[PDB]
């Protein structure tokens, strides 16, 4: 991809497509299908605390940001671009993990139901972090509370994911840019 | 519904009809008469600092472009095109001399002014009146220290005789800090709820913390953390509430200045903010240069509400009786380091931004008691807010306004909805100064 | 439009106007004529059959809390709290002593009185009210052998004296078979009709059945079976349909115990249903022995149906003009084994619950009719409902109301509609009352 | 909104309030002043051509059944069952001698008489009139060239006065030309406008069309490609706009016979459209053998669009004031070759259908538009149609019409509105009659 | 996963979990996959006999069920917890293809379309019965009817599947809780 | 399947059923996996030049129908059943690729943001050209722009896929019959 051709396209997307079409490692695309299928699982019953243990690193970083809208032509305007709906180290994701489990948290009762899809899941390792695990893939969240509210949410995930206690690899960094501006879900108060 | 007539606001703001939150007619009517009459937040100065700079912002259900002006002013216009209608601006930020319609190509300067015709002269000829063609411009923008307010109604009072008694209690933290700076862009969320619920919420609502903000309380450690599920009450002095006479209102917590945030910064910000009180004493006593570092809830009337020390900053942007557009937010001391102004910006958006946690805990609350007002059986029903009544006073000798020397209280729902009941019932400001006259004594009675 | 003079329904309920189905200012007048004055079905004993025991039922688009009472008896209060409106239940069952508010914890008993509020001695003092802030009452809760219905309006007549004649018909299945249980919880699911088309249908319509549910009749091998694509008719005496002075009304299948049950449950329900008519033949007599073992189609006025012997129990919920919440519960005879009666609830949801193949047949029929009561070619049209007018009685030696006696008619739809027309065009009781008093002499001319 | 006097339209059709795009009260009036009573388009005899065939489709919000009779006639009647309202038929084309509806079985013939009602004689016996109870029928069907529209007003012009001026500039693409044929299904998508502003934009917009179609001028090399981000303007004398009484209208672009057809299609086209012009020119005179071959941008008021040559074909099918559903059929010369036909087909969709290129530049200035006129402060400003006033003419020599003799201006708005204002404003076809009395007088004006 | 730690979680949803997280046998979620994927275009082109004859076993329970809003913390109310909105052994099956299929069944003129979405396939042998497979997966289900009409299903499948005559694996139990009270979608009137 | 016996089945749809149930190829099923996943990368970062050059053959004929909604039992009625909402050839395709880059298409200011599910992907090489690859799978489709406009589009995808230039498998025919008649997604501007 020559970004100057494909007009538009940004660096950013041109870079992450490059990691992919390089080496194919079939085993590994495999092997990321396993971890993201069975951390969506852990989440979809609300095991927060085993999602924490099973499938976050210690040096997490959670991010999930909003960006504004610009025009295409803009060059001027160089103000902060995005804010961060999620910005979470381990332990913030930890004090976000207590407060769904509260008993008094009021919001859950009647208890949420929860649903991932999890596609298109590309893998790479990092070609200068041989332990560093690159994994792309798109989550569509169905979330449904109290008779009749459907909140769905549609993403994209750059993940890097890392071997951590007793091997078991871990997710050390998650990066989606939502692509909705307005939120029409009430919130996003989910774990993409 | 005869808005003249209708009794909305019970007597000294002690009630209102649940109707209010759910009646499409009213907020059709709140259009005219709130909306299209009152000041409204667009953005700061800190958004568009340079010639040319740009934003996008509601007024009501009317979207305007607010922009930096050559001379250091700012305007603000319709974002529509004078021809066929067409929406101006698609996008939310920029910097730009002039903005083009894609529909017939118009062009209109940063300035309102229709400058540029595609092929005029071939069409037109001399017969077009380009200077009777200017986006309609809004009538009224004015400064409150950085903060940019706009008014559709020439008549309305200058911003700063609008916040009345406010005014004073915001000014430690707006001016006296050496001045804030909103960090953009905001987050924007719908929840399905009145524009009311939160603007009431925000005004003067210290009595909900405690119960439904129980889980973010107890889990994120924050300075207010010894209220959880009603755990405990705040001693006596922690804070009071007040009100005024053009609606806005707002809840002192005293010394509360790391507000929400977990205890990852309430080290920092306690440093922080004592070391200005410190250096505020000597300037502006040590009444006021206290309310600086004190946590206020705030309400700037009708819908832009914000938590000093938080740093919180909402915009409630009404669509229809049961939908609102929720812009979030954060507002930094100028002079606080650059990496503690990141951090901070984060942890607003953390607890009340998007996915804010405390945020969440208040959404069943505004959105069913907003649905309701819909509901057969409730429409005529009384909203109640007469926690405190019979105890406010007027024209305290340290703390100006209608106050409630108490932290916790519903002295500032009465006050806006006293505001709000005015304004329904009145066709213009000088109705709303008569219904007005006595504003204070009527919150004040027995 | 004037309700008092708009004539929606014609004289002897022969048409009616197809706005009735779409028209949102009506939908809203049935809110105050139709739903706000009559009686609601609420739940069942057996669903709240211990102290503290509470669901969650609408009336109308309200919700309410239908608790059972430490007396044994059940009150039912709005779900709105009596502070700032919020829902006080979240939930559709449970058993507590009581319901806290979430917002700011106002605690209400489950006898709807405000029990506490959170530090109310350090905030209210001795000024707050709280025997004049009970939960707002449904004003009358009375039971029909275990089946609950609610009435907001005090002036109704008891809901024994509201079933009218048909309650003769409804008693050998609810009173003398020793009783019915309500199996829940029920189905729920939206669909795009007037709650009016689905009531309609079930007060009345045994035409639709042989075409309407032609695939469901061919697949399903129920007892009704014959009747799949119109291939055959009812024989002369197959059963009859009546009416009632306040709308309610049914059809009558002679014998038609196992109903759309399939093939699966048939012997076991023609054997069960048959052995019990033996006993009460002694009791109540043959033909209300017969009548016990019969298949009623009936609609309880306004918006409670069901299927007897089938066992389908019905609430059409209104939502909008165009939009109805369907809840769907079975109900069981009481001294049924265990495991027919699981078989029986699975049959019932089966065959027209959310996934009801029956139901499914059904769906088209009542939304494009509802939706069609919109269009503008079609508002001032008229619903046909003359199929076996002329041929109706009065007062008959053994089967009392307004009695078609044919098993394929349009009776029960004039009866309804008469009933509907007298609300609609009344401003309380005694006036639907006043325009009811030659109901039945109105029903059967010609 | 009172619409005897509300001036919606300013005189000579110079403006028109933003608000006839948004407000909801003014569409239900525009159903009844505009779409009850005017000419609207159901199909064309290439899609129904043999006894039987039948298809749906749109009048206004009502839908109609419109079927070929066995005399070669066709008949067209509302879609909606006579006995209790249900939709007849769910399908979109299709041949069949009658329509049996789905819940009570009655059948009708394709003459819309009810010929068949399920078991009649032993349910209705001898007192069902039968012949009362056909379907509601359009009261007027006729046809231009094959094109077949319908009219729910007896009182109407005929649609070959009704078309006016129009029918001169039309005839000799769809008259001498062979003939057209509309070539089906049609694509059907879903857009947030009002059905107005494709409506005027089709009707008189030539101006867009280099700024709008820029990236779609651009990219597909068609023969008006050189307009492209207005980097030129059209030549003097390379066309013309038109408008009617009845407030029809179109543009002119001489010679485009390829229209907006890519490269690949344009030497066939040029070739095919030229050689068919050298024929007419001995028929029909050079003028008018010329606009067969020349561009035409028109809408048939209210509600249907085309541009000839091009091939594009529309209705816009009102939904609610910012909804409408847009129908795209490809028009084709009968005596082309089959394959030119189904390319042309074929490109009529790429460019305008669905996924239409150019119709997609369209979407956000239509929608857009539309919705500002829903917004508090845009309801009451003005938008502009006097590009080109003062400079119209009557009654000229060649081209019959009010005519604006340049290819971009605004002449064919103000016919439109005024046409448009004349019927809101009127009971009935003697009140707009009597309105436009001087309708091209106003229209020249200056 | 502990269910006394982690609050929000099902003692049945753990026990589901515990079944996956043992042996993985890619093999076995690849095989699991084919079969997934063969039923829902089976389904999709609504060939319903098809489907019977290569999908579904003769003891199969077909179930579906949705669950009463009860409080996260009610411990005294005791009455059936969930109604079944399927719940079908293979006659009853057959009766609703029947339905389906009978040219009297106006519902289904003009035809209806169907697009079903299959995603987060596991799969794992039961431990004792050597011959049942264990098939968990989430599918986004798609109907269009009539012009304007969509709905959209969500829901995750729990599956037992057996090899019966010719070898072939057969569905022998599939069991939904479907995550939506109130259904918005007219009907549930699909196979899941 | 025998059509007779199964009566809401194609003729169409039978046949393309057939040609996955016979061989399976298991390596050939990832292989389309990872092209189908890599296609909707390209696309959803809009590299519109990079997706022309990497995933369409010269030979493309990409189609996606509208079929008008006729009588099950309809039998007389022979008029043309469908429209073509795309039939593009390759240059047809690049003509839409140079609109959508264009700077002065002004709906593409501010940018897009699209995010695709490819799921239930099926694959089997043609039995008479060897080098025919066809595959089979569904798309869920989301784009999102100018802050609160959301549309979701749904669809199955019969491709046709063979070696190109440098052995590079490139699209050479994808067939969608579109599911919903009237479309609700403001137009159909989207590459399925
Ligand atoms: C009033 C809205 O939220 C608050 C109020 C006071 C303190 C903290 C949060
Ligand atoms: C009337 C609604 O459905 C029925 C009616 C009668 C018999 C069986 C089903
Ligand atoms: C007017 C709508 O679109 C047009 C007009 C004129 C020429 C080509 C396209
Ligand atoms: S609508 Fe803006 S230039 Fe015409
Ligand atoms: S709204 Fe219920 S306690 Fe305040
Ligand atoms: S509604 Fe058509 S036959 Fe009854
Ligand atoms: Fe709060
Ligand atoms: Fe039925
Ligand atoms: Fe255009």
């Amino acid at each position: 991809i020559n970004i100057q051709e494909d007009k538009l396209v940004s660096a950013h997307d041109a870079e992450e497509i490059l990691r992919f079409f390089n080496c194919h490692d079939s085993a590994l695309q495999q092997e990321a299908t396993t971890l993201l299928t069975q951390e969506a699982h852990l989440l979809d019953i609300q095991a927060y605390r085993a999602w924490l243990e099973h499938c976050v690193g210690s040096e997490v970083q959670y991010q999930v940001i909003s960006r504004e809208l610009r025009a295409a032509s803009e060059r001027r305007y160089k103000l902060n671009e995005a804010m961060n709906v999620y910005n979470e180290n381990f332990q913030q994701l930890k004090v976000r993990v207590e407060h769904q489990l509260d008993p008094q948290n009021w919001g859950n009762s009647p208890k949420l139901r929860f649903t991932r899809f999890i596609t298109n899941v590309q893998a790479a390792m990092d070609v200068n972090d041989k332990e560093l695990l690159h994994i792309r893939s798109n989550v569509i969240l169905h979330r449904a509370r109290r008779g009749n509210q459907v909140d769905v949410f549609y993403a994209a995930r750059e993940d890097k994911w890392k071997r951590g206690e007793g091997g078991v690899r871990k997710l050390v960094q998650r990066f989606v840019d939502y692509p909705e501006r307005i939120l029409q879900t009430h919130n996003l108060m989910v774990f993409l | 519904m005869n808005y003249n007539n209708k009794i909305l606001v019970s007597e000294s703001g002690l009630s209102q009809k649940h109707l209010i939150h759910g009646d499409e007619e009213l907020f059709q009517h709140e259009l005219k008469t709130i909306f299209a009459r009152n000041w409204l937040f667009l953005t700061h100065d800190s958004l568009i600092p340079a010639p040319g700079d740009y934003v996008t912002a509601k007024m009501g259900i009317d979207e305007v472009i607010v922009s930096r002006q050559n001379d250091g002013s700012i305007r603000a216009f319709l974002n529509v095109c004078r021809h066929r209608g067409k929406t101006l601006v698609s996008v939310e930020a920029g910097n730009a001399k002039g903005f083009v319609c894609s529909y017939h190509g118009w062009g209109f300067g940063s300035n309102g002014e229709l400058q540029s015709v595609p092929f005029e002269k071939d069409l037109y000829g001399e017969s077009l009146n380009k200077k009777c063609l200017g986006l309609k411009e809004v009538a009224r923008v004015e400064s409150f220290h950085g903060f940019i307010y706009g008014c559709f109604d020439q008549e309305a009072p200058p911003l700063m005789d609008y916040l009345g008694d406010a005014a004073w209690y915001l000014e430690p933290m707006f001016k006296h800090s050496g001045g804030l700076e909103l960090v953009g862009p905001p987050g924007k969320v719908v929840i399905k709820a009145n524009w009311k619920a939160p603007a009431e919420n925000f005004v003067g609502d210290a009595y909900h913390v405690g119960w439904t903000h129980a889980s973010s309380l107890r889990s994120g450690e924050s300075i207010f953390s010894s209220l959880a599920g009603n755990a405990a009450l705040p001693p006596e002095g922690a804070g009071l509430q007040m009100t005024s006479k053009y609606g806005s209102g707002m809840g002192v917590l005293w010394d509360g200045y790391s507000g929400v945030h977990s205890a990852d910064l309430v080290p920092e910000l306690m440093a922080f903010g004592g070391a200005k009180q410190e250096r505020l004493n000597k300037e502006i006593g040590d009444v006021r240069a206290r309310i600086y570092r004190s946590h206020l809830n705030c309400t700037v009337f009708p819908n832009n509400s914000m938590l000093t020390c938080s740093g919180v900053f909402k915009v409630w942007n009404p669509i229809d009786a049961n939908t609102t557009e929720v812009w979030t937010y954060a507002i930094v001391e100028k002079d606080m380091p650059e990496d503690l102004k990141r951090r901070l910006a984060d942890s607003v958006q953390r607890t009340f931004g998007p996915a804010g946690f405390w945020e969440s805990d208040d959404n069943d609350n505004m959105e069913t008691a907003s649905q309701n007002g819909k509901k057969y059986q409730s429409r005529d029903s009384d909203l109640l807010s007469n926690l405190g009544f019979g105890e406010d006073v007027y024209g305290d000798a340290v703390y100006p306004g209608v106050v409630g020397k108490s932290a916790i209280g519903e002295t500032s729902y009465r006050g806006f909805y006293r505001a709000y009941q005015a304004h329904v019932s009145s066709s213009n400001w000088a109705e709303f100064e008569h219904a007005s006259s006595t504003w204070h004594t009527e919150l004040t009675k027995t």
